[PDB]
């Protein structure tokens, strides 16, 4: 009842000590489909889900390639995702082109957070409305990172974002004790099983609504789509 | 090569300066009274339209002097023309005087345009 | 004595405050209108008692 | 008895200008008289306590060799306007190689004042100015309102109880008035409704002649007060 | 002349190149072409939300041409010092170069420095 | 700066309504001249017989104008008119046409109702002048930027009655300076008791190829009002 | 604020500008074989006003004409801009402009004012007629949103729908056989909303290799009388 | 326990409690007032068909252009407010011509797409001057061209981003047109079949009668250039139905 | 919306309520300052309060050194006072660079007041809630005491006060000045005025004293031993 | 303060700015953190709540390393704290580059406090919503401890506490004799206070974060070794 005067601008503090526009922006992440990310001792895997509509009307790019050792998955606003992807690509390309060495994932994530914090304090601007999952490999090994519209980032062993990702999160929490010793095949199987939990009790994974991105040691970032996901899909059991 | 030319004239109660840079089938023209650059446009002759295709690169979208001047110059010279008109006079006939002076300089020194 | 010297002597806040004041005062600006006198801008810039 | 959020009053005038005039009318009294040869400006400089230092700030200020002014209203606005007036006079002298006429300076100051009544995010000045000058062997006296509307007068007053001062001036003005008699009349007008004892330190007097404009030393003010 | 300009040509990495610099009170115009024509047009401006306003970060925008990260990186690393040494002034760059490499950029930076007008 | 749902400009309407409370001005065009008549709302005995809110300004040697509105805005607009006329004269070695001057001012007036975030000028004008293109002329203006030519018009307070009486008692091609002055005095008396010290009269004419602009004296105004009183007494 | 979309996908300011246009006087244009006719009805006439300064039909160039309906100051600004553009094109390209060229310029200028928050739409509609170099008559219409089309006959203002229905019913290849028939058709179309007869009709015509011409009230009355007499002859 | 008023659709930078941009949604909804357009891309080329509605017999049909030619290998179809698409069309033409004039190659469809999309997202830019565009464009586009990657088809909406597609329909009857396209499109179909299917769907959805004067049709092929059908070709194709 | 929520809107009686609220914000601190000018010296005395026992008392002060020959005491909001002090130092440095000699006290006060005046005529920024008192010695005029306010008004005084109990302090000082000073008498007068107004017997660690003298024109801050000696001499 | 609390450029009728007060209230919904200055060093302690088991250990740190010799503990909005830490790092690096020696903690605190205060004057920005403390040690300067709040006021302290339960923590700290103790006892005291002022029912399980800078570390800010943390936690649990 009393929230009317304090929930229209991002530069207005509520008498309770809150900013409602940031929470509203964070609410926009759940408007996209679900994504799952997990890592092992030597590999990092991203698994995404495509929209249930027909593929004729639109082709969706859910998993994007940033560098030879970094890849991301998006859920939220397409324009914000495009802006962030361009920023990350420019940063990585500048690092390589100048210093002839790859850019650390932690440094990249810190730069992203610093850039995204700015519009939450100025007048006449709005926060970014997209969420990111970042998978990379560097001298310290595999990495999984999560980004928030509130300019917060976390270091994760496994995480899921999107619409109705609570079941996937519960599965990941339940089965997280055996990810380290798994190889690539079992890791992708675990990711697919976690992603399947966000579907109704009768639907099943298909080659036309699954995308996979894999990075790891002695293997650059690669995206598998359409008929390329058949070897990974084969071997899965009934729900 | 690239050639540079510079001239000026007094219109009404102001001194107006003109700067011309000539390239290979290209032209850049700057007009103003103070050393400022806030407008820019480009026009080219195309076979898919009767008016040369043009677009605005910098400045306010409510000012059409640069666009029209670039279009007319591109039609006359059959080149790619960049025009930066920075004069800030509300009178609409002052641009006619500017265009007449530009034309006069054009027949005066045809090799620099 | 300029922005770099002020930053090196006092800190990052002083030039930021000066530029925010300049931008806030300069909001009275429009092209298709008549000529204007920048009284507050000259007072803040400190050149309200000298002729250029 | 009435507060309005509109732009134009029901009488056909700007509301903010009326409020600024109301602010002006609450200031200290000022008196200006034009004589046969010269103009005299006077004002009340009553201080709240003996702790003040009268030799610190002044209300009568010279613009150039032959122009001075006094105000009635808010001090800081007068201070910010005086510097601009001096700068305009210096610019005119530099450009035209001749002293600026009084009318031109009044016009430019009025234009500057009017500029602030149209833009957004600003407020009008809360002062009214009396300007005196000497050109071609002929004295001048002008008064300007916060909105920038100026008129030429022969005798006028503003501030507190300005209607009684205007009545007094109307009753006791002559076309062939001399400078000494003009000074005496101005001091008498100030003495009218003074609610106190007038000394040579709580009032300011400035005069303009063919030799220029200058502010009177307190000894001269005491000598003038001795005659009354 | 209300605007001051300088020009000078050389051969960089075996291909001829022309450099022209023109100074305004709000922009610096730098032309580096190997075809004799203006190709990609890039605008570099100081950021308006920079915390360090004495040495602010630069924002790169492509006005006409192909939009790639390499273009942004090349433009920034080529005219950052020109922007900095001119008193934090905006730079308008028109570049048409066949191939882009760090050695070519370092070679062209000296030619740009020789034609200083700021 | 914002269209009403019915397609109207509230700021312009408010400015016109505010002007509707100002002083009354008159303009009558004759066969050999044109005159302006105004009402002196404020008067004091201590004014300095110059800059005494003289409502009839002089733009050039050929033109003059009258104002009903805000005095400071009127001063700004008149000053701009003077610079425009001087600049055109310097450029073309020829006096500016009256219609061109009116259009030049009206463009500035109209720009403020479309651009920026500033309020429009609350001033109405009345122009009189002579030029070789059309001779004696009389125009009018309003804050919205509209203008038009007239033969007899009035702006300010109680202008509707003045216009009605002018259209009732005005005949084209048969009136001279004396008849125009008498009609103006009658209309002003009806629309305002009138005193000879409460009005200002200015006239424009040609004297051997030279425009002459004069302001009627107090004695002349007293003579005119005495003649009007004699005529109205003889009528009854 | 400006540039705000309605829930059903409309710009509020453009609709309000069109509402303002709807209150203007009616204008009718008809394209013939070798003549173009424009006609505007007069909303009100004051006997003290000069008719030269309130005309709603203007000539942009030697072969282009224009009529408008809506606000007058905005129309004046647009007309001045179009005239300057035509003069500049002639001076630079040493070729006459075309009707489509000037129509596209006007439409682009109108559209540019619906983009930013610091401006407001114009709020006028225009009808443009003329002849090309090869000798082809043209007729175009523009609206405040920036849309333009080509027509054989059209109307704007009050009663526009009724006049459009009348023109659709009565426009045939045998009704534009001659200039007199075309003028009679325009007058008949305009008389469908005017109740006072031919005294409130302003008419102008343009012929091939000829300048703009304005018909006199005597000619208008003669045409009206001929149309009426034909009406009773048909009615028997 | 009181019912109060609350609105979130006043500005373009305001989020609703559920995380939505109502101004952008309204700009997208503005496209429903336009005519229907259909675009199909096959292994042999791209086919574009649009409906033009004439609101009065006094109007000139030739004055309505809803299919334009960006270059010798790129075409476009509009739906919505035609006055808004002029800037985008001019920008695309200028970019393509400038690239050819400078380098003597042809831009890719993706490059022209990015160049156009940079301008359509001017609202919401970090340092956009107030004198530029401040609202989303009220028009949708359908780009079709042939590049070294083969035929391609792209779609844009007032949101400001392009998305690749295989068979897309826009306009007022987009739902029915897409429903019809779903059961017709297949990967092995040819250009003539695409033209026939698009014409059949247009006839099904149009309220008026298909008479080869109220429609437009164009195709792009790897061998030939952009081609727009004439009256005789349109009549010959329609008479097959 | 409203005549008191806008800094650039006059009230029907011609008042600016935001400036009055800024004046009221000075009393939020709860302290009082007194400045007294002598024959050849100037003395500023302020009240020190350190209630928390976990707070380092060496970091709490209100006396500042603008220049080697100019002192200052601030009353009001702490952050605003510190920002004002930094701005004053910057202005003094700029004046020295531009004109080749040290800025006078009256000129510095005038510049500060001119800066403060702009905040009252624009709606996008607010005035600072603090009051500044400057002391110094002129080459050809002697000791000088100046005072500022949020409204932009400044004047010179023989004795002045700021903060709470300002009216009582002025009433006390008026009688002494009218009755009618050596270096010892100025400090004693200031301390006696503060003590009588506050109705508290002072301790050497409860006040701060800063002085300037013609013989030694450099601003100096007294130590606790010196303050205790002065208190013993007074009592 | 209704009607005067929508902007930071507005004064209340009693002379208050309510946006800054709301910003300072925004710190009270964050977990508490304390810092105690000792005879030969400063010890920090943070009560950190666990969000989920899917996060790696060592993420979402609230004890930063501003430089080689400065430690920082934050409370409130995390992004604002990170930006302020970046600002502090930039200031320290600039001072090192110019003057050639390590910046004193007083100057760094003053610069950061002025930067924070710069955001409480205009209506185009909003005040920061975080508080933090700085700690340092030197052979010729001893131990230093400072606090900066959203209003922009900095002071030196002997014992400080920020967060949700700062009042109870301050009351507990007031009973200590830290002026004569050592770090090896201050760590246990900090652990005991953190365990005491924690709410078991309202908040779920938590973890304890500890650090010092002092003589035994030779002027460096580091993390407490695991054995010392375990001993301190055992002592706190057995005392509680």
């Amino acid at each position: 009842m009393f929230r009317n005067q304090y929930d229209n601008d991002v530069t207005v503090w509520s008498p309770q000590g809150r900013i409602h526009q940031i929470e509203y922006a964070m609410e926009a992440v759940k408007q996209g489909s679900a994504t799952v990310g997990l890592k092992s001792k030597t590999h990092a895997v991203l698994v995404a889900l495509k929209r249930a509509q027909s593929e004729l009307a639109a082709h969706q790019k859910k998993i994007l390639h940033v560098d030879n050792h970094i890849g991301i998955s998006i859920a939220g606003l397409t324009a914000d995702a495009r802006l962030l992807c361009n920023f990350m690509r420019q940063e990585c390309l500048d690092s390589r082109f100048v210093f002839d060495r790859p850019l650390p994932v932690s440094r990249l994530v810190s730069l992203i957070g610093s850039k995204t914090q700015i519009p939450t304090q100025r007048y006449g601007r709005r926060p970014y409305g997209v969420g990111l999952l970042i998978a990379g490999y560097d001298d310290m090994g595999p990495h999984i990172f999560q980004t928030c519209p509130s300019a917060n980032y976390f270091d994760c062993r496994a995480m899921s974002i999107g619409a109705r990702s609570q079941s996937a999160r519960t599965y990941l929490e339940r089965h997280m004790s055996e990810f380290m010793e798994c190889n690539l095949n079992e890791l992708v199987k675990h990711g697919l099983r976690a992603l399947r939990e966000t579907l109704p009790a009768e639907q099943d994974l298909t080659t036309k609504n699954v995308s996979i991105g894999i990075v790891g040691k002695d293997l650059e970032f690669t995206i598998y789509d359409d008929d390329d996901v058949s070897p990974f899909l084969e071997g899965l059991e009934e729900r | 090569d690239v050639s540079l030319h510079n001239f000026s004239a007094r219109l009404w109660e102001q001194l107006v300066h003109f700067h011309v840079m000539r390239l290979t089938d290209s032209l850049f023209l700057w007009v103003g009274a103070t050393p400022h650059l806030r407008n820019l446009a480009v026009a080219m002759c195309s076979r898919y339209d009767s008016i040369p295709v043009s677009t605005s690169l910098l400045g306010d979208t409510s000012d059409t002097t640069s666009t029209g001047l670039a279009q007319r110059l591109a039609r006359k010279t059959n080149k790619q023309v960049f025009v930066s008109y920075n004069l800030q006079n509300t009178d609409s006939n002052f641009a006619l005087l500017v265009e007449n002076r530009i034309k006069e300089e054009m027949e005066a020194f045809p090799e620099k345009f | 004595m300029n922005f770099s010297t002020l930053r090196n002597i006092q800190g990052l806040f002083a030039p930021l405050k000066l530029q925010m004041e300049f931008k806030a005062v300069q909001q009275v600006q429009r092209l298709p209108f008549l000529s204007s006198s920048n009284l507050s801008l000259d007072v803040l810039r400190g050149n309200d008692e000298t002729i250029g | 008895y009435s507060f309005s959020l509109t732009t134009f009053s029901p009488s056909g005038k700007l509301v903010q200008i009326e409020y600024a005039l109301a602010a002006v009318a609450g200031g200290a009294p000022s008196v200006g008289i034009k004589a046969a040869n010269g103009v005299v400006l006077a004002t009340e400089k009553k201080q709240k306590s003996i702790l003040y230092d009268e030799r610190s700030v002044h209300k009568v200020e010279p613009i150039t060799k032959h122009i001075g002014l006094v105000y009635s209203g808010m001090g800081p606005d007068y201070r910010v306007l005086v510097h601009r007036a001096r700068k305009l006079a210096q610019q005119y002298y530099l450009v035209y190689q001749e002293p600026i006429p009084t009318a031109q300076l009044v016009q430019r100051v009025a234009s500057v004042m009017q500029e602030y009544t149209q833009s957004g995010g600003v407020r009008p000045f809360g002062v009214s100015l009396l300007i005196c000058g000497w050109n071609e062997g002929r004295p001048y006296l002008f008064q300007s309102d916060p909105s920038g509307a100026y008129f030429a007068w022969k005798a006028t007053a503003m501030g507190k109880n300005y209607v009684n001062g205007k009545t007094f001036l109307e009753k006791r003005y002559n076309e062939d008035l001399e400078l000494e008699d003009a000074i005496h009349t101005a001091i008498l007008t100030l003495k009218e409704s003074f609610e106190g004892q007038m000394t040579e330190d709580n009032i300011e007097v400035g005069i303009c002649n063919e030799a220029g404009f200058r502010r009177l030393t307190p000894t001269e003010v005491k000598d003038y007060l001795a005659a009354i | 002349p209300l605007v001051i300009s300088k020009q000078k040509t050389e051969v960089v990495c075996g291909v001829p190149t022309q450099v022209v610099c023109t100074a305004f009170s709000s922009h610096i115009l730098v032309v580096v072409t190997q075809f004799g024509k203006m190709g990609t047009l890039v605008s570099l401006e100081p950021s308006s939300v920079a915390s360090d306003v004495s040495k602010p970060v630069l924002t790169t925008k492509v006005l006409l041409g192909q939009d790639e990260p390499l273009i942004h990186v090349f433009a920034k690393n080529l005219v950052a010092f020109v922007s900095q040494e001119a008193g934090n002034r905006a730079v308008l760059l028109a570049v048409a170069v066949k191939d882009k490499s760090m050695e070519g950029l370092k070679a062209l930076r000296e030619v740009i420095r020789v034609c200083q007008v700021w | 700066t914002i269209f009403s749902p019915e397609g109207r400009l509230y700021q312009v309407e408010y400015a016109m309504e505010a002007i509707g409370h100002a002083g009354t001005c008159l303009g009558i065009l004759a066969n050999d001249g044109v005159l302006l008549a105004a009402e002196r709302r404020n008067i004091h005995k201590l004014l300095d017989e110059v800059f005494f809110s003289e409502k009839i300004y002089k733009l050039n040697e050929d033109m003059a104008c009258s104002v009903a509105g805000i005095t400071s805005d009127a001063n700004v607009l008149t000053n701009e008119l003077r610079l425009i006329a001087q600049r055109y004269l310097l450029q073309y070695q020829e006096p500016i046409p009256c219609e061109q001057l009116v259009t030049a001012l009206c463009d500035i007036k109209q720009a403020y109702t479309q651009f920026g975030g500033k309020r429009p000028f609350g001033v109405s004008l009345l122009y009189i002048g002579w030029d070789k293109h059309y001779g004696f002329q009389l125009y009018q203006s309003d804050p919205s930027g509209n203008y038009g030519g007239w033969k007899a018009t009035c702006i300010g307070n109680n202008s509707a009655a003045a216009v009605s009486m002018l259209k009732q008692d005005y005949k084209e091609g048969e009136m001279t300076l004396k008849s125009a002055l008498a009609l103006a005095i009658k209309v002003l008396n009806k629309t305002m008791k009138l005193s000879a010290e409460k009005v200002e009269i200015a006239t424009l004419t040609r004297e051997n190829g030279k425009t002459v602009i004069r302001v009627l004296k107090q004695k002349e105004v007293e003579q005119l009002i005495k003649k009007h009183e004699e005529e109205e007494a003889k009528a009854e | 604020a400006i540039t705000v979309f309605s829930p059903d996908g409309h710009l509020f300011q453009v609709e309000y500008a069109q509402e303002a246009v709807k209150k203007g006087s009616t204008a009718v244009g008809v394209r013939g074989r070798d003549i173009v006719v424009l006609g505007v009805e007069k909303k009100s006439v004051a006997k003290l006003q000069d008719e030269r300064t309130v005309r709603k039909i203007c000539a942009l160039d030697d072969n282009v004409c224009m009529a408008f309906a809506g606000l007058t100051a905005d129309a004046r600004i647009v007309i001045n801009r179009a005239r300057v553009e035509c003069q500049s094109h002639r001076l630079t390209v040493e070729d006459p402009v075309t009707v489509e060229y000037i129509t596209r310029y006007i439409a682009s200028l109108k559209q540019r004012y619906t983009q930013s928050n610091g401006r407001r739409p114009f709020g006028i509609s225009a009808l443009i007629v003329g002849f090309d170099f090869d000798g082809t008559p043209r007729l175009y219409q523009t609206d405040p949103s920036g849309t333009y089309h080509a027509w054989k006959a059209n109307a704007i203002g009050r009663g526009a729908k009724s006049v459009r229905e009348f023109l659709e019913k009565n426009y045939t290849d045998e009704a534009i056989e001659t200039d007199d028939l075309t003028i009679k058709l325009v007058i008949k179309a305009l008389l469908e909303v005017v109740q006072s007869g031919g005294k409130n009709i302003e008419l102008a015509v343009m012929r091939r290799d000829q300048s703009l011409k304005i018909l006199n009230p005597e000619e208008i009355e003669k045409y009206v009388a001929e149309i009426e007499k034909e009406k009773e002859e048909n009615e028997k | 326990m009181f019912l109060t008023r609350s609105e979130y659709d006043r500005g373009v930078n305001t989020f609703s409690p559920e995380g939505r941009l109502f101004q952008v949604e309204y700009a997208i909804e503005a496209i429903k007032l336009g005519s229907t357009a259909i675009g199909i891309q096959t292994s042999e080329g791209v086919c574009l068909a649009v409906e033009k509605r004439i609101t009065s017999p006094l109007m000139e049909p030739s004055s309505i252009e809803k299919i334009v030619e960006i270059d010798a290998h790129i075409g476009c179809a509009m739906s919505g407010l035609i006055a808004d698409a002029k800037t985008l069309i001019d920008k695309a033409r200028v970019e393509t011509q400038n690239h050819w004039f400078t380098y003597n190659e042809t831009m890719t469809v993706e490059s022209v797409t990015q160049a156009v999309s940079n301008l359509a997202l001017q609202f919401g830019e970090e340092d956009a001057d107030p004198g530029a565009m401040s609202r989303p464009f009220g028009v949708a586009l359908l780009f079709g061209g042939v590049d070294e990657k083969g035929p391609q088809l792209f779609h844009m909406d007032p949101s400001g981003t392009f998305v690749q597609c295989d068979a897309r329909a826009i306009g007022s009857a987009s739902e029915g047109a897409q429903s019809s396209l779903q059961e017709v499109y297949h990967k092995s179909m040819t250009l003539k079949e695409a033209i026939k299917s698009s014409l059949i769907i247009l006839k099904q959805v149009m309220e008026e009668k298909l008479n080869a004067t109220n429609i437009e049709l164009a195709t792009v092929q790897p061998g030939q250039n952009f081609h727009m059908f004439t009256k005789e070709e349109l009549e010959e194709v329609i008479k097959d139905i | 919306a409203g005549f008191d929520r806008h800094i650039t809107i006059f009230s029907p009686e011609g008042r600016l309520y935001q400036v009055e609220y800024a004046f009221k914000a000075i009393n939020q601190g709860g302290l009082t300052s007194v400045a007294v000018r002598g024959k050849d010296c100037a003395v500023i005395v302020t009240q020190k309060k350190v209630p928390d026992k976990l707070l380092d008392s060496s970091t709490v002060t209100h006396l500042f050194k603008i220049t080697e020959n100019i002192g200052c005491v601030m009353t009001g909001m702490t952050a605003d006072s510190r920002s004002q002090v930094q701005r004053a130092r910057y202005e003094a440095a700029n004046w020295k660079y531009k004109y080749g000699y040290e800025i006078p006290v009256d000129m510095l006060c005038k510049r500060i007041a001119d800066i403060s005046q702009v905040y009252t005529q624009n709606a996008e920024m607010r005035p600072l809630g603090c009051c500044m008192i400057l002391i110094g010695i002129d080459e050809e005029q002697g000791p000088q005491v100046y005072k500022c306010d949020p409204a932009g008004y400044y004047c010179g005084f023989k004795a002045t006060a700021a903060g709470v109990k300002q009216t009582e302090s002025t009433s006390f000082l008026e009688k002494k000045v009218k009755k009618k000073w050596t270096f010892e008498q100025t400090v004693e007068t200031a301390i006696t005025c503060l003590s009588t107004v506050l109705s508290i017997d002072f301790k050497p660690s409860e006040i701060e004293v800063g002085v300037v003298t013609v013989e030694n024109p450099k601003f100096r801050i007294l130590t606790e031993a010196e303050i205790d000696a002065h208190l013993v001499a007074l009592a | 303060g209704t009607g005067y609390d929508l902007s930071a450029s507005t004064f209340s009728p009693d002379g208050r700015v309510f946006q800054v007060e709301y910003a300072m209230k925004a710190v009270e919904n964050s977990s508490t953190a304390i810092g105690i200055r000792c005879k030969d060093g400063v010890v920090f302690g943070v009560e950190k709540l666990v969000l989920s088991k899917l996060y790696e250990e060592g993420s979402n740190k609230r004890l930063f390393n501003v430089d080689r010799h400065v430690g920082m503990a934050v409370a409130g909005l995390l992004a604002d704290a990170r930006s302020l830490a970046d600002i502090a790092r930039e200031e320290a690096s600039n001072f090192r580059s110019n003057f050639g020696y390590n910046i004193p903690l007083k100057h760094l605190a003053d610069r950061v406090a002025m930067y924070v205060h710069a955001y409480t004057l205009y209506s185009a920005v909003r005040p920061f919503g975080c508080s933090f403390m700085l700690g340092s040690y030197s052979v010729n300067d001893g131990a230093q401890l400072y606090m900066i709040d959203p209003s922009g006021v900095s002071y030196g302290y002997w014992g400080c506490a920020i967060g949700k339960a700062r009042q109870a923590a301050k009351t507990e700290i007031e009973k200590l004799q830290m002026k004569e103790m050592t770090c090896r006892d201050i760590v246990k005291e900090v652990a005991k206070i953190i365990y005491i002022v924690h709410d078991e029912v309202k908040d779920k399980a938590f973890e304890l974060e500890l650090s010092w800078v002092g003589e035994l570390t030779n002027g460096r800010h580091e993390i407490v070794p695991k054995d010392i943390r375990e001993e301190a936690e055992k002592y706190a649990k057995e005392s509680l």
